[PDB]
């Protein structure tokens, strides 16, 4: 799609460095707005980053960081809106790119606009032009106090610009690299112009720049995007009529997401009361499933029910991992709202209190569970446990809230043998990350495809059982699986059964009159009659 | 041709601001870093700062953080140094450089004819004009040696040419001394063939900017 | 700040000879060096920037050395034209630093001052005080002595000499002193001597006049 969400692992070193890049090639391939911070980190002189090429809006900051490419294609970046800010300030960090390897030319010969935040350029040996650049251009009207610190220590000589660019502006040697100027030019008291004349001047609604002065001929849109229109709001979902003010439906009613304003809210998204899109109800709102598979945010009047929260949400927002102090606030959860993340620390207690460390038996409390709104993350397992059968009735992993802002499934350093998410059948969003995991099989016998909701969505995987040693083993699926797809070995780990389940276990036919108890069937489920 | 020509060679009161441009041509202006080295009378060279015009990026030394402020406008093309706060140690000939074929470079080539600075509190005054006329004691066998002379002024410096600068050939401009006054004076002689002094006349070219004063 | 110093201060070659100005950095640098050559009353000009590589323009009898802590400038065939101090810059970090500089002035044969006097002007008698004005030119080396005799009478502390730079042409000096007195103790005498002793000199030079006699 046009639209993807951006990351948020800052500078924190990958846990995957093998998958690293192939991260970054599932998220942004084609992506032209990115929901989120644009973050560009740890990535080796020999790589390809044509996935960039498309990327026009960033919605959060944009980091590139400890890098040893020479060349970072952003030269479609129109804008950076920076509603989330790198260290608070700022909206472009470009950070220690060196080891000859080491960033050389910014080239962003597109980005003329950032709506919020500063420019952090320090510790670059290689690259140039950043110094001539007029920043104060770019920054917006509202964002003239924008911070700016700039580092010019380099370890290499610098080409002037090519004689094309008025005013030696540059964001590179060549002559496609002129900065364009778009606000200092500007004639009158506009915000921004397509040249120094009154009648080159932009509409207010534009961002970047204008083609005219209409509210249709922008570059980007200073709030949102109303089909090829630039305006302050989206039109309302509700029309009053003049007369006794009774609330009626608007065909022309849109719903806000993110600077866009859409008919319907896209996949794993909720419709709030107010017309947005979100991925949290706000304050004191249940969340009303349709029929149709589609979710909305719906106010009460009278104070919500018991709601089970996870890692990241209300009370157990700044809690690290699932411990002891907090495993029995999952009992009976059929739906967790937050994230779940078991770290090592996890099965470690605390002396000072006499707690014992969380036990392997404690970890069937989600047994109940059917879905997570956020993250699963598992960095640490009992050895005693060869699989996550304690997850067999999880369903639905939403994606709402991801790990580093990417990983909705993060599987790393375990000692399982099997998975066993006999009931998962749909990650909503996010990628999925199962690496290092010396035992693990039956990977490759799950239908991923099946589970993901997006193109943008993939299974990075390394470092597990060799795939020949598995199948060189009986470590195989069992007949009964239905086109060969199993979460584990047995006929208790299929993901479709070729024929009559019974209760948990596959078999190949039920005894409707051949002595237990004369078993009905019912829906190809197997059950005791009379 | 690339030149740079500076101007502003005057005194100014201990304290005070000065303003010094640095106007450029034969290259784009804003193309290369246009970089600031003083050197006081007899000494090294100290390099104080350097910015990019067109972008205004500036680049100072932690000794005139405080100080020395660079601008630079594409309309004029002029680089424009100024300090603030003038010491006794700030006396010196200020110089506006770019380097040669990149423009970040810290090696310095196509120098401006600078302007010296002087820092003090006395009142700046205009030189005096003397003759030297050669007498049958100054006349040799084919040769003879005739000069102007500059007494008595604060502010160095002084241009002094001959024949608005046609007569170069033999022709020693001696440095300003300081006096018991406090003003200094220097001389200028020319050594013409006694064959050709009464042919030609000579007149002395005294050009004083600090006061402005041209006398011949 | 890299403190950079150069070797020797003061240089005294003959034409055709070889120079070696040796400089040193206070820190390690990867042949971030550049050489100048100031004339008296100029701007420098860039040598040789960053080590080894010449300057167009530049002749080629200038070559550029060295890695580290030293580097060296050498000059294959000294010439008249090559009269101007030296400096070397660092280009490594902010801020680029120089060095105090290394007068270099080339030698010639010995040359005879060619003395002359002038009397003092008729205009600066009205002023209320005169003074008297002795030319040596043309001469090397610049090692030279004068002395005010006035009526076979030394007059030394009231005087002030300004010698000029190294001709670039013919590598010749030029020395003038002045006799700063009062009117008053003017004319109480008649004879104005000028006395010099130089190398090319076998017997002091002195060259008088008289006031009131032209
Ligand atoms: C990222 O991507 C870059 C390329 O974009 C990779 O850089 C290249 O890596 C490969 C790794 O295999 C390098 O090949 C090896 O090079 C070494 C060193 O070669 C030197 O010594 C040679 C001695 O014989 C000499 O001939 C070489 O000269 C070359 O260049 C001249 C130019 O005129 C050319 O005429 C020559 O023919 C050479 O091509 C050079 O000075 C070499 O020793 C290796 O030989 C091994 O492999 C062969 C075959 O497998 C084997 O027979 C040998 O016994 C020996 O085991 C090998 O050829 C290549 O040089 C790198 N190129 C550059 C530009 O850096 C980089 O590796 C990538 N990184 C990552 C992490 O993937
Ligand atoms: C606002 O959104 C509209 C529609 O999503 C954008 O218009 C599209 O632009 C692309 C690229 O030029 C075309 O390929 C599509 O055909 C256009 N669609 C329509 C319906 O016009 C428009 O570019 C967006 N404007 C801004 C400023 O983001
Ligand atoms: C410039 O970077 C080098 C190494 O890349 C470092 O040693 C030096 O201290 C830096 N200088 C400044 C002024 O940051």
């Amino acid at each position: 799609t046009q639209v993807c969400t951006g990351t948020d692992m800052k500078l924190r070193l990958p846990a995957s460095p093998e998958t690293h890049l192939d991260m970054l090639r599932h998220l942004y391939q084609g992506c032209q707005v990115v929901q989120g911070n644009l973050e560009l980190t740890y990535l080796p002189t020999n790589a390809s980053l044509s996935f960039l090429q498309d990327i026009q809006e960033v919605q959060g900051y944009v980091l590139i960081a400890h890098n040893q490419v020479r060349q970072v294609p952003l030269q479609r970046l129109r804008i950076v809106r920076g509603t989330q800010l790198f260290e608070d300030n700022y909206a472009l960090a470009v950070l220690d790119n060196g080891d000859p390897g080491g960033l050389r030319e910014l080239q962003l010969r597109s980005l003329t606009e950032i709506l919020k935040g500063g420019v952090l350029i320090q510790r670059n040996p290689q690259l140039c032009y950043q110094d001539t650049i007029l920043w104060k251009d770019i920054f917006h009207k509202n964002n003239q106090l924008a911070l700016t610190l700039i580092d010019t220590n380099r370890s290499r000589a610098c080409h002037p610009c090519s004689p094309m660019c008025k005013g030696s502006r540059c964001w590179g040697e060549s002559s496609e690299d002129c900065q364009s100027l778009t606000r200092t030019v500007c004639a009158g008291g506009c915000a921004r112009c397509k040249g120094p004349l009154p009648t080159d001047c932009c509409h207010e609604q534009c961002a970047a720049g204008c083609t005219g002065p209409k509210h249709s001929d922008c570059l980007a849109c200073l709030h949102f995007n109303h089909s090829g229109i630039c305006e302050l709001h989206c039109p309302a979902l509700v029309t009053y009529n003049t007369d006794t003010f009774e609330s009626m439906p608007n065909p022309e009613g849109r719903y806000t997401f993110g600077a866009s304003c859409v008919t319907a809210c896209p996949y794993n998204y909720l419709s709030t009361d107010v017309g947005s899109c979100t991925l949290v109800c706000p304050l004191h709102n249940q969340e009303v499933t349709a029929e149709d598979g589609t979710q909305r945010c719906e106010k009460c009047s009278k104070p919500c029910a018991r709601v089970c929260y996870g890692l990241g949400m209300e009370h157990l927002r700044e809690v690290r991992a699932v411990t002891s102090a907090n495993i029995q606030e999952f009992a009976g959860c059929k739906k967790i709202f937050g994230s779940l993340a078991f770290l090592p620390e996890s099965f470690d207690g605390d002396p000072a209190s006499n707690t014992a460390p969380l036990q392997p038996e404690q970890l069937q409390v989600f047994e109940t569970l059917e879905e997570i709104t956020g993250y699963l993350y598992i960095s640490a397992w009992p050895d005693s446990l060869p699989d996550l059968s304690v997850f067999q009735n999880l369903q639905v992993i939403r994606g709402r809230i991801l790990h580093n802002g990417a990983y909705s499934l993060t599987l790393q350093g375990l000692g399982i043998s099997w998975l066993g998410l006999r009931s998962l059948r749909e990650l909503g969003s996010g990628l999925a990350l199962i690496h290092h995991n010396t035992h693990l099989c039956f990977v490759h016998t799950v239908p991923w495809d099946q589970l993901f909701r997006n193109p943008h969505q993939a299974l990075l995987h390394t470092a597990n059982r060799p795939e020949d040693e598995c199948v060189g083993e009986g470590l195989a699926c069992h007949q009964l699986c239905a086109r060969g797809h199993c979460w584990g070995p047995g006929p208790t780990q299929c993901v479709n059964c070729s024929q009559f389940l019974r209760g948990q276990e596959c078999v190949e036919e039920c005894r409707v009159l051949q002595g237990l108890p004369r078993e009905y069937v019912n829906a190809r489920h197997c059950l005791p009659c009379h | 041709q690339v030149q740079l020509v500076q101007s502003g060679a005057e005194v100014k009161k201990p304290g005070a601001s000065v303003k010094l441009s640095c106007k450029a041509s034969g290259y784009t202006f804003t193309a290369y870093y246009i970089n600031w080295v003083r050197q006081a009378p007899g000494q090294g060279l100290e390099w104080i700062g350097r910015i990019y015009p067109g972008s205004g990026y500036t680049s100072y030394a932690q000794k005139f953080q405080g100080r020395a402020t660079l601008t630079a406008d594409e309309s004029t093309s002029t680089a424009y140094m100024e300090l603030s706060s003038l010491r006794s140690e700030d006396t010196a000939v200020y110089f506006c450089a770019r380097p040669p074929v990149y423009y970040d470079s810290a090696w310095f080539a196509y120098w401006g004819q600078g302007t010296l600075v002087t820092v003090s509190s006395a009142s700046t005054k205009g030189p005096s004009v003397f003759p030297l006329a050669p007498s049958s004691k100054s006349t040799s066998g084919g040769t003879a040696a005739l000069g102007c002379l500059v007494k008595d002024y604060f502010p160095e410096p002084v241009t002094v040419s001959w024949n608005s600068g046609a007569l170069t050939s033999g022709v020693h401009t001696f440095p300003a001394v300081l006096q018991s006054s406090g003003l200094y004076s220097l001389s200028s002689v020319v050594t013409v063939p006694s064959s050709s002094l009464g042919t030609q006349t000579y007149i002395c070219n005294v050009n004083h900017k600090p006061s402005n004063t041209k006398v011949d | 700040d890299i403190q950079m110093t150069q070797s020797p201060s003061s240089l005294s070659a003959s034409v055709g000879d070889r120079v070696t100005i040796t400089c040193r950095a206070s820190q390690s640098i990867s042949s971030y060096l550049n050489w100048y050559q100031q004339k008296p009353g100029k701007a420098p000009k860039l040598l040789i920037y960053a080590a080894s590589s010449l300057q167009s323009g530049v002749p080629s009898r200038f070559s550029g050395s060295g890695s580290g802590t030293d580097f060296t400038l050498t000059i294959s065939s000294l010439q008249p034209e090559d009269f101007a101090t030296y400096y070397c810059q660092q280009s490594y970090s902010t801020p680029p630093t120089f060095g105090q500089g290394t007068k270099v002035e080339i030698k010639r044969t010995v040359a005879a001052p060619s003395v002359f006097i002038f009397p003092p002007s008729d205009e600066q008698l009205k002023s209320g005080t005169a003074s008297v004005v002795c030319l040596l030119n043309n001469f090397y080396p610049r090692e030279a002595k004068v002395q005010w005799k006035v009526d076979n009478a030394l007059q030394s502390g009231n005087s002030q000499e300004s010698v000029t730079e190294q001709d670039s042409k013919d590598s010749t000096y030029s020395l003038s002193s002045t006799l700063t007195l009062s009117k008053a103790d003017y004319e109480k005498h008649k004879v104005y001597a000028c006395e010099v002793t130089h190398q090319g000199l076998s017997s002091p030079v002195t060259k008088s006049f008289n006031r009131g006699e032209c």
